[PDB]
């Protein structure tokens, strides 16, 4: 009963950002790929229409 | 806590899930400060008796050291992703294609691509222009996932199948400011320019590049604005307008860079990691460190575990056999 | 409300107990006998089978109340039954105080024959005293403690001692632990008790004067056993203390129990106390004070009478909030309560931001008015024991706010019995009855529509009734009044807030007939409020003045003008000073009359009223100040007409 007792406020956002972030899929695709080395092919497939 | 005397309402937005990607890119680059990325291959053991198949995976990797410690271990060389090679993607929707299921429709906001195309093409001189977005869907005919129908309960609810079809969905470049609507509704916003260029390289069966500022506010023209008055409203950079909100890096892996490791029967083992900001050998361990910026480093001269690791994955094969790169495609939404 | 999840309820008996209205229980029990299980089979009849359902449903309309108020009073805010009341107050740690006896401080002038140093006066000391209505016969007081007193120069002694109503009683017992000690009459405060256990001492538990730190054994109880007489006994302790308990007695003792005979509350009234001393060479002097302390006194306090089932309750579910300790604003208005109560109506402690510690308490006594003192240092030092350590508890008392009624209530002849006076009186503790009952607490208003209900409610030859009304409020320290003090929280109606009588001294000698001359003391002043303005404005002025005495300079000028600020009727000579505010709108009243430049020796005795009207007619009440009507003590505002009717 003897003492001041003032009030006052403070606020807490609590964002809660961070949610996803999940990667999705990943996806890599191989090649055939063409050097000046090259050499002899084994017959051949499509190549023309 | 729960059940508050107090009850308040917080979005998060859209944005800050871009806006946060984008601080992601800002340093990728050269320096002691700008942490660059690598990414790495896997394991030679044939990591069961039931390994070439369908069915079965990999066992699902632990976050834990225990796990970490493996990799570097089990791993052959990293190949590096450069800060050009990362790129932020959208699911590229296009009108006219019959292969995906529906032709055109494009219910209210998505986005589009034409002239890309032959079924598509029109006014080109510029490639793919289109990535354009729908303002509004064209007048009735919506019937919408409830009961309610009409033009009003887009509001209080979901999204419109038009059920009328789309013609001469081309468009101009826009009209001033606000943009163009050619046909019957089905309101057309411009969005950017996309040079075919880039197109054909950095784009794909999926997806679909956007620029990052600092690119278009260096360099509008290329990216072809100065058409858009809504730019100098919030300076160029629009990573945000596209919502994009998801990045992904690729890296090529060529069998010369690894000429060991690729020979007649190297079987590339599950394990394809990604990492960060490693070290150096540093000779004998006493000395002063240095960030890594070389290519496709060797497993060894890396100081094991050096860096953190950001990223697992496992994919059980693989093949890898000399001659033949490796692409290898990730995505985050970070 | 808002959200539906706010609704839940109040202290609620469930439908489970309630109980019936007959004829529903006919219902149920029809349903219950005639369906779900039998079909009737039954043997009586037609008639009989269905007659003798209710011969048994009067069994248990019953039986759900014989056996059905046992859950009523066996809880506390739902009993009635003062017995089950009271009972299940003491595990709160309360008891409801059976009666009470008055108190006063004399101060006793007497002297010795001996002139021994240091005279006592011991315990009983009887006296006797009128406690006036009228003049016959005595009642009683003893002193019951101690004191001393001291020779200094002259051969006098100042024994002051307090004394309480009833004379003593001693019954000693000897202890059987089969044989529940007790009293069986009607009296006995038990704020006032010893029961030496055939040693001294005993201190007991309940109620502390002391609380003597630690002090382990020697404790005893007083609580009820209901039926009036109050129970002693004493704990489960052993001392061959054991561990913690009581120390019980042996087996076999004598126990002295002494208590004051407290003849009851008709003794209020005090005043003239005579010596009836018969001791040693004591000469008991007389020159008896009854008030030698401060202002007004109205005798003694106190009295009591049983506690109303309708206190306890307030009181006794309170009590579990604290535990015997005063922390908050709420337990002050506790332990200043039955314990110290029946001295005190109303509390309601405060405790002020810009002055740390000491923790403020306005009371009103029964009596009325102001508490005086050493009536006021024992609620303080009560409460110190029990206080929070550093904080000191201090009686500001509140800030009384009276009216002026001036009512007619024009009865009719016709009907009449005792005619007036007896009226004249009967409609006093009406109104009176009127606030101790709505207003006389705290936070409440009155509307004289309500005074006039309980008016017209006199007997029933008053027809109608009607007043004018005026609030009172009278200043303490006058001649500046506090810091954005004295206000009325009501609108003050303007061309209102009129002055009282006042005076002048000095102005020069002026010698009158007769004797030598005198002071000039005649020619008061007095105060008005005067006008209302553009916004508040309104001034005011000290009052009439003839010329001389003022410091005039360039400050002053006396003058409103002969337009309102209305005039003193006298001699007088106008000229009216300004002196202070009066902002209207916020009710606020700035006087320091050092404005003009007085001084204060000019002036007669301060504390004056002023008593502006109020504007509505219902009056309210804030920042802990009482609206509380007292007449016995001042008369000085009441008036009241009986005009009559012929028929």
């Amino acid at each position: 009963v003897g003492f001041g007792f003032i009030a006052i406020t403070l606020l807490t956002m609590f964002i809660n950002v961070g949610l996803t972030l999940k990667h999705t899929e990943t996806i890599i695709n191989k090649y055939k790929n063409y050097k000046w080395d090259s050499g002899l092919p084994t017959e051949y497939a499509d190549r023309i229409a | 806590m729960n059940d508050s005397s107090v009850i308040y309402r917080a979005i998060v937005t859209s944005k800050f899930r871009t806006e946060k990607m984008l601080n992601f890119y800002n340093s990728i680059g050269s320096g002691p400060d700008k942490n660059t990325i690598f990414i790495t291959f896997g394991r030679s053991e044939p990591w069961s008796s039931n390994e070439n198949e369908v069915g079965f995976a990999p066992p699902y990797p632990t976050d834990s050291v225990l796990g970490v410690t493996d990799m570097w271990t089990h791993m052959m060389g990293t190949v590096k992703v450069l800060p050009s090679m990362l790129d932020a993607v959208i699911p590229r929707r296009d009108w006219g294609d019959t292969r995906y299921p529906d032709p055109y429709t494009f219910r209210i906001n998505d986005i589009v691509v034409c002239n890309s195309a032959p079924y598509n093409a029109t006014e080109s001189g510029a490639g793919w222009l289109v990535y354009r977005c729908l303002d509004v869907p064209d007048t009735g005919m919506c019937s919408i996932a409830s009961l309610t129908d009409k033009d009003e309960c887009l509001k209080l609810g979901g999204k419109w199948t038009p059920s009328a079809r789309s013609m001469t969905p081309p468009e101009g470049r826009g009209d001033a400011e606000g943009t163009i609507e050619p046909g019957d509704g089905y309101v057309w916003e411009y969005l950017f320019e996309i040079p075919p260029d880039v197109s054909i390289n950095r784009c794909t069966n999926e997806y679909i590049v956007v620029p990052w500022p600092e690119e278009l506010k260096e360099d509008p023209t290329r990216w072809g604005y100065e058409d858009n008055l809504t730019w100098q409203q919030d300076d160029f950079g629009l990573i945000y307008r596209v919502k994009a909100n998801t990045i992904r890096f690729k890296a090529y892996l060529d069998s010369v860079y690894f000429p060991e490791a690729a020979l007649p029967g190297n079987k590339g083992f599950r394990q394809i990691s990604i990492i960060t900001n490693p070290l150096e050998a540093k000779a004998h361990p006493n000395d002063p460190n240095v960030k890594a910026e070389k290519d496709y480093y060797d497993p060894e001269d890396l100081m094991r575990h050096s860096g953190e690791m950001i990223y697992m994955e496992n994919r059980p094969p693989i093949i890898m056999a000399m001659d033949q790169t490796e692409e290898i495609n990730i995505l985050f939404t970070f | 409300p808002v959200n539906y999840q706010l609704t839940r309820t109040a202290n609620a008996i469930p439908e489970i107990f309630v109980g019936g209205t007959f004829a529903e229980i006919k219902q149920n029990l029809i349903e219950w006998l005639n369906g779900q299980n039998e079909f009737l089979d039954y043997d009586f009849e037609g008639s009989r089978l269905n007659v003798l359902c209710d011969l048994l449903a009067y069994n248990t309309l019953y039986i759900q109340q014989f056996g059905n108020a046992a859950v009523y009073e066996s809880f506390m805010r739902t009993a009635n039954l003062r017995s089950s009341v009271v009972q299940a107050a003491q595990d709160n740690g309360y008891l409801p105080t059976s009666k009470s006896a008055a108190q006063t401080e004399i101060m006793l002038t007497c002297t010795d024959a001996l002139n021994r140093n240091y005279i006592t006066i011991p315990r009983g000391t009887r006296f006797l005293a009128y406690a006036k209505d009228t003049s016959v016969n005595p009642y009683n007081f003893v002193s019951r403690e101690d004191v001393i007193a001291i020779r200094d120069k002259n051969n006098q002694y100042f024994p002051r001692l307090k004394l309480a109503q009833g004379r003593i009683v001693r019954t000693e017992i000897i202890y059987d632990k089969l044989t529940p000690i007790i009293i069986y009459d009607k009296n006995i405060d038990r704020n006032q008790v010893k029961l030496y256990v055939d040693g001294a001492e005993w201190i007991n538990w309940t109620r502390k004067s002391m609380v003597h730190a630690g002090s382990t054994s020697t404790i005893y109880y007083m609580r009820e056993t209901i039926d009036g007489n109050t129970e002693f006994y004493f704990g489960e302790g052993e001392i061959s203390a054991n561990y913690i308990g009581g120390l019980k007695p042996t087996q076999n003792s004598t126990i002295v129990i002494e208590y004051i005979s407290t003849n009851g509350a008709d003794a209020n009234g005090a005043v003239g106390f005579s010596y009836a001393d018969t001791l040693t060479n004591i000469t008991v002097i007389n020159i008896n004070e009854n008030p030698n302390d401060d202002p007004d006194f109205v005798g003694a306090d106190g009295g009591g009478d049983p506690e109303d089932i309708e206190r306890i309750r307030e009181l006794g579910t309170i009590k579990r909030e604290t535990q015997q300790r005063c922390v908050t604003a709420t337990d002050y208005d506790t332990f200043v309560s039955e314990r110290f109560g029946s001295i005190i109506q109303a509390v309601q402690t405060f405790t002020d931001s810009t002055k740390p510690g000491y923790a403020f308490i306005a009371a009103k006594p029964k009596s009325g008015l102001y508490l005086t003192t050493v009536q006021r240092e024992d609620i303080k030092n009560y409460l110190k024991d029990y206080n929070l350590a550093p904080i000191t508890p201090s009686i500001i008392s509140p800030n009384y706010l009276f009216i002026k009624t001036n009512l007619k209530v024009t009865y009719a002849l016709n009907k009449l019995q005792e005619s007036e006076q007896w009226l004249e009186g009967q409609i006093i503790d009406k109104i009176d009855r009127y606030y101790t009952e709505d207003v006389e607490i705290f936070n409440s208003s009155f509307a004289k529509s309500k005074m006039l209900t309980y008016v017209d409610d006199a007997d029933h030859s008053v027809i109608g009734s009607s007043a004018t009304i005026q609030m009172v409020r009278e200043v303490q320290n006058f001649y500046k009044t506090p810091e954005a003090g004295i206000k009325y929280n009501n609108q003050i109606k303007d061309r209102s807030m009129e002055s009282n009588t006042f005076s002048f001294n000095s102005g020069r000698k002026v010698v009158n007939p007769d004797t030598g001359l005198e002071e000039d003391v005649l020619y008061d002043v007095r105060i008005v409020s005067t006008d209302r303005d553009s916004k508040g404005i309104g001034k005011v002025i000290i009052g009439p003045f003839a010329s001389g005495d003022v410091t005039e300079n360039e400050n002053i000028q006396p003058y409103t003008g002969n337009d309102f600020n209305k005039l003193a009727n006298s001699d007088g000579r106008d000229k009216y000073y300004v002196i202070g505010e009066i902002n209207y709108p916020a009710d606020v009243i700035y006087w320091n009359i050092a404005k003009i430049n007085l001084t204060s020796e000019k002036f007669e005795v301060q504390t004056i009223e002023l008593y502006s009207d109020p504007t509505d007619d219902v009056i309210f009440t804030r920042d802990g100040s009482l609206i509380v009507f007292e007449n016995d003590l001042r008369p000085q505002y009441l008036t009241i007409d009986l005009e009559p009717i012929s028929q």
